[PDB]
């Protein structure tokens, strides 16, 4: 990025554009985007803990389908009663 | 793959779609598809938010079905003859049970 100095001559006219294309700094990004997101991890009254999901969406209507990903710590595994519950 | 490479307009069954995900060395794959019923109108495209399915893939094959009710009352006009001449496509949707990636496949 520097200046340069235009020279011209000769009949007929013609367009001359310059676009410079950069790399610019985000405003205010939200890197949860239409998403907003809240997990809360508590221990549990072997070692366990009880592990809480809240979510909320922040369009206007109630979302479409969603998938929420959970990849837990190393050496952790899911109570398999409470995911009884929550598949029916 | 349809079955059949149409939708016959007065066909009660209605449009049947296979999914058949396999890996690309050869080996099939297990996991969840989603698909989406959208009418095409040349370049005007229209969802049909009714037909969304959560189907099971198993051993790399699913069947899911459009029930010619949510065809006719996903669009506002309840006539039939006018929609012939239009099309439809399957936006359809597979993730692993890994959850490492989806591939969105349209036909």
């Amino acid at each position: 990025n520097e200046g340069f100095t235009v020279t011209a001559e000769g009949k007929g006219q013609g367009t001359l554009s310059v676009v410079t294309m950069y790399h610019a700094k985000a405003k205010d990004q939200l890197t949860c985007n239409k998403f907003d997101l809240k997990v809360t991890i508590k221990p549990a009254p072997k070692n366990t803990m009880i592990l809480e999901i809240c979510t909320r969406y922040r369009g206007d209507q109630d979302a479409t389908m969603s998938i929420l990903d959970i990849s837990m710590m190393t050496g952790f595994a899911p109570d398999t009663d409470d995911l009884k519950q929550l598949a029916n | 793959e349809p079955t059949e490479k149409f939708y016959y307009i007065y066909n009660e069954k209605g449009l049947e779609v296979t999914i058949t995900a396999r890996f690309l060395y050869g080996k099939k794959v297990e996991g969840t598809a989603f698909v989406i019923f959208g009418i095409q109108d040349g370049e005007q495209r229209i969802s049909l938010p009714e037909s969304l399915k959560r189907i099971p893939i198993e051993d790399g094959s699913g069947e899911v079905v459009l029930s010619r009710k949510v065809l006719l009352d996903g669009v506002q006009n309840p006539r039939a003859e006018d929609l012939v001449g239009k099309s439809l496509y399957v936006s359809a949707t597979v993730i692993l049970h890994s959850g490492s990636d989806m591939v969105q496949a349209e036909r």
